[PDB]
RNA sequence: AACUGCGAAUGGCUCAUUAAAUCAGUUAUGGUUCCUUUGGUCGCUCGCCACUUGGAUAACUGUGGUAAUUCUAGA
RNA sequence: CGAUCGCACGCCCCCCGUGGCGGCGACGACCCAUUCGAACGUCUGCCCUAUCAACUUUCGAUGGUAGUCGCCGUGCCUACCAU
RNA sequence: CAUGGUAAUCCUGCUCAGUACGAGAGGAACCGCAGGUUCAGACAUUUGGUGUAUGUGCUUGGCUGAGGAGCCAAUGGGGCGA
């Protein structure tokens, strides 16, 4: 899995790919346009808060 | 797998240019002074065409037959009149001549084709519209005075045989 | 700061266009040098002479 | 993965090219070799690395894993600086094409074999490091010498050297 | 309680063992089905065999125990669970009005 | 702990529990029990029976905003730019309109020279 | 790989199915079960995703008077699925194959069980829906 | 390049349908609609932005997904 | 019941001195007329067949009344009647 | 524990392996793995069946003055059912 992950405030996009679950489960079960901790991604994510913005299907 | 047979294959194998140097002699029956054979020795998209067809795979629908073979001089358009020329044709003789422009210039790309507009030498391409004026091979040249190409040596021979008959014996 | 993300500000290809938005953007009340208080892009190519490209204002 | 018409805006500068014929004796995976570098490469060709490629394209082909009609693909890729320093031949640019052929290897010698190396300047031998030189691969390469074509000789299948036969490497 | 479960409950069915009563000691859960009634006791002895296939030494790991009532269509697992889904009933408003 | 389903009644069917219907217009029904898949089999509305939790919530039985604008550089004129130009607030910015007033003076009386 | 496991079979010899691809039969005639060694008395049986002997009795002349294999793709027995689901469909359903698997018909009407289709490759690709 | 506007309902092909149907001539719409062209009407109403008001999206930069399409997402 | 765009540009200056005024257009419009039409109707006219002589009318068939719908007239459709 | 009874059976798929063998076409087996058939011994968590708990609704004819509550019709009928 992929994550697209921008800050709008800077914008600055970039790419992190994720493969432990671990990491992911804190994502799933939830909707789009809905703010999450991303606390989960290690340390350097804490104090972090982002919004489920999109994404696409393992299909495109 | 696929990178190291590249990058062997690349460094290893000749390209058209320095292979025709050599090869021209044995695929030309023609002098080698000729225009035609020096054209095929240097490999000029310019100059006297010189197609042989090595092959005829049959197109999506069952009657026609896309010829398939190698050019060795010339530039190969789209509806270009040329000399379809078989076997047993003398340039002497009107035995075995057709004045015929090809319909298309395909490349087979296994599974699916991809037409082009152009095709110049030392590549291989597919025309169609060739199949119902030649039979079995044949050359494709814009040299009046053209020679034909050498035959292919067959390591084997048509040897065994089969008699054939349709079930319903009016057909 | 997350490396490469949340630093490294990045502008704006182009700023406003309407002078309502250039007077709203650099807090312009009213007929102050508006059509000098644009924004002016510096194109400064290597192969070519640099210089400045001014937005026309509309409205 | 390119635009068809790159391959004229290819070909019109040779030394590039590489046309190139893969022979060898039945069942040595000339098939599937080509198979691999169609999956790696491929100019509008795909990159699926399924087993079977667009080397039988028809039916009682990959039914009963026979090649019967000689086919032709053509490819395209860009080579690194470093593959450009160690190419010792022409080289024009790193957009290198290569028309691959694929012949029937079967022991009537069918004739497409004969013309896959008169359409050819260079083959590609496949031989089984466990079957040897069989008679196939020696008709074939007599053949191309006939032909002057350029042999470059690959091992294959050397997968059942180690798990199959459980060969040590001074054996190997 | 399993640890995907996390549910303070025991083995016990909503309404307890239909014809036995209220485990409350340790209890061994096998699998599948064993002879005899109910409250029949059994006798549990070691394997005379040497377990070595695959179906043995394989590591049960429980995600999911089912307590739901056994007399009957069960549909809940806990008496808590019960009360939040159906809410407040006649008979405990009455209580709620003795209590006061 | 599986997929959680909902039936008929809207009931939770747990794992072991119930069947499932597979219709043939490719629509897939759950049940918790007999009693929930013979009612829906006979096409009995849910809403008309009292215990189903669809009758429940017919009859009703038993029950942000923000504007953040964040402000950031552009091409030609950094944050700090845009900074200096909006700051002109004390007497500059009546500098600048004190001097375009006399520039159009200027060009007013340059025009009326130039025409007579 | 993996094997498919027992289900309830709910379908015994002389039963009439619908047949639900477009090759142009209405129904299959279950004559036999591919596999079946036999018991005295017992009819052989089948479930989804298993391969019978049928003979079409509403369709076209040309499919009428003939043995073609078949295989099952929708059952009204309920059958459970190795996690506790109960499944069965509104009603019996099979479409025509050959010997090796491979559909006469080109298109499936209705879902087809997950049992069948991934015991049949080919079947699952003209299926619309899996249940 | 893209947004906006217009055109794409013309032309071309064929004759399967169609027997008071189509269609030909005649007449009516005071029983209807009509892009466009052209000609009228646009101070006809008494009733703290007008020296000109607000917001968004393209194009564009950048991060992608998909084997694939004139597929598209977030910023 | 014009918050639109182009072209050369000029007049008034008392009050003044920065404003007020002007020509040629292009685009835009609610409505009217015209052009292009379109749509539905009026009268009359069509090949063979009676081994097709009675059809239509439950389910609109013919007409009336009031409606719905349609750009509009009308069983176009609905309800109630007449046959 | 003397003695008596006695029980398990067969097949398919994957892997081996497109391998051995064969010029080619074709094409195995041992180990291992996953499941079936027939049989056996159980069992009722689940699904289904039964159902006079004559449990609870619905309902026909009659009867107790009516309501309420019931009953009779050899189990009145029917739905759901521990
Ligand atoms: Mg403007
Ligand atoms: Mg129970
Ligand atoms: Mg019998
Ligand atoms: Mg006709
Ligand atoms: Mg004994
Ligand atoms: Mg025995
Ligand atoms: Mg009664
Ligand atoms: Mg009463
Ligand atoms: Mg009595
Ligand atoms: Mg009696
Ligand atoms: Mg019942």
């Amino acid at each position: 899995m992929k994550l697209n992950i921008s800050f709008p405030a800077t914008g600055c996009q970039k790419l992190i790919e994720v493969d432990d679950e671990r990491k992911l489960r804190t994502f799933y079960e939830k909707r789009m346009a809905t703010e999450v901790a991303a606390d989960a991604l290690g340390e350097e994510w804490k104090g972090y808060v982002v919004r489920i913005s999109g994404g696409n299907d393992k299909q495109g | 797998a696929g990178d190291a047979l590249l990058q062997m294959i690349t460094i290893h194998l000749p390209s058209p240019v320095t292979a025709q140097k050599y090869r021209c002699e044995l695929l030309y029956e023609g002098p080698p002074d000729d225009e035609a054979a020096m054209g095929i020795k240097s490999c000029d998209p310019k100059g006297p065409l010189m197609m042989y067809i090595s092959k005829m795979v049959p197109t999506s629908d069952k009657g026609r037959f896309y010829a398939f073979g190698r050019v060795f001089s010339g530039l190969v358009s789209t509806g270009l009149k040329v000399r379809i020329m078989g076997p047993n044709y003398t340039p002497g003789k009107k035995e075995d001549l057709y004045l015929k422009p090809i319909q298309r210039t395909i490349l087979m790309m296994g599974r699916y084709v991809e037409p082009i507009e152009d095709v110049p030498c030392g590549n291989i391409v597919g025309l169609v519209g060739v199949d119902q004026f030649l039979v079995k091979t044949g050359t494709i040249t814009t040299f009046e005075h053209a020679h034909n190409m050498r035959v292919m040596k067959f390591s084997v021979s048509p040897v065994v045989r089969v008699a054939v008959e349709a079930k319903n014996p009016a057909d | 700061d997350i490396p490469g993300l949340t630093d490294t500000t990045v502008p704006r290809r182009l700023g406003p266009k309407r002078a309502s938005r250039i007077r709203k953007l650099f807090n312009l009340s009213k007929e102050d040098d508006v059509r000098q208080y644009v924004v002016r892009k510096p194109l400064n190519k290597e192969g070519k002479k640099p210089r400045t490209k001014a937005p026309k204002i509309q409205r | 993965n390119f635009t068809v018409d790159q391959i004229r805006a290819i070909m019109d500068k040779k030394a590039n090219i590489r046309n190139m014929s893969v022979i060898a004796h039945v069942d040595h995976g000339k098939s599937t070799l080509t198979d691999s570098l169609v999956c790696k490469a491929g100019i509008i060709a795909s990159a699926r690395a399924g087993e079977t490629r667009f080397t039988d394209t028809r039916k009682d082909e990959q039914e009963r894993c026979i090649t019967i009609k000689s086919t032709a693909i053509s490819l395209f890729y860009e080579l690194s600086e470093n593959d450009l320093n160690f190419i010792k031949q022409s080289k024009d640019g790193a957009g290198f094409l290569i028309n691959l052929i694929d012949s029937p290897g079967h022991v009537d010698f069918s004739s497409e074999v004969t013309a896959a190396l008169r359409v050819t300047d260079g083959a590609l031998v496949v031989v089984d490091c466990v079957s040897g030189v069989c008679v196939q691969t020696e008709t074939v390469l007599r053949q191309a010498i006939a032909e002057r074509i350029k042999p470059v000789l690959m091992m294959n299948k050397m997968d059942r050297a180690l798990l199959e036969l459980q060969l040590e490497p001074e054996e190997l | 309680s399993t640890d995907y479960d996390l549910s303070d409950k025991s083995i016990n069915p909503l309404g307890g063992f239909v014809h036995y009563g209220e485990v409350t000691n340790d209890f061994v859960m096998l699998k599948g089905c064993v002879v005899g009634t109910k409250k029949r006791v059994l006798t549990l002895r070691k394997s005379l065999l040497v377990q070595t296939k695959r179906r043995a030494l394989e590591k049960i790991d429980l995600k999911f125990i089912d307590t739901t009532s056994k007399f009957g269509h069960g549909r809940f697992q806990t008496m808590e669970e019960k009360k939040a889904f159906m809410g407040p009933l006649k008979k405990d408003r009455i209580a709620k009005e003795e209590g006061a | 702990m599986k997929v959680e389903l909902c039936s008929f009644s809207g009931y939770k069917i747990y794992p072991g529990h119930g069947r499932r219907y597979a219709r043939t217009d490719g629509k897939v029904f759950q049940f918790l029990n007999a009693k929930c898949e013979s009612a829906f089999l006979s096409k009995r509305n849910p809403r008309q029976i009292n215990w189903t939790v669809l009758y429940r919530r017919k009859h009703k039985k038993g029950q942000t905003r923000r504007a953040v604008k964040f402000q950031r550089a552009i091409t030609g004129a950094s944050l700090a730019d845009i900074m200096a130009k909006r700051n002109q607030k004390p007497e500059v910015r009546k500098a600048q309109r004190e001097q375009a007033i006399r520039a159009a003076k200027e060009a007013k009386k340059a025009k009326q020279a130039s025409k007579k | 790989s993996g094997a498919k496991f027992r289900i309830s079979l709910g379908l015994p010899v002389g039963a009439v199915i619908n047949c639900a691809d477009n090759t142009g039969a209405k129904n299959l005639y279950i004559i036999s079960v591919k596999g079946i060694k036999g018991r005295l008395n017992r009819l052989p049986a089948a479930g989804v995703g298993d391969m019978v002997m049928a003979t079409v009795k509403k369709g076209k002349p040309e499919l009428r008077k003939k043995v073609h294999p078949a295989v099952v793709i929708r059952q009204r027995k309920s059958y459970r699925r190795k996690d506790g689901v109960f499944l069965y469909f509104e009603d019996n359903a099979g479409v025509i194959v050959n010997n090796k698997g491979e559909m006469k018909g080109s298109a499936i009407t209705g879902p087809v069980a997950k049992e069948c289709a991934d015991l049949w490759p080919r079947i699952a690709s003209n299926a619309g829906s899996i249940a």
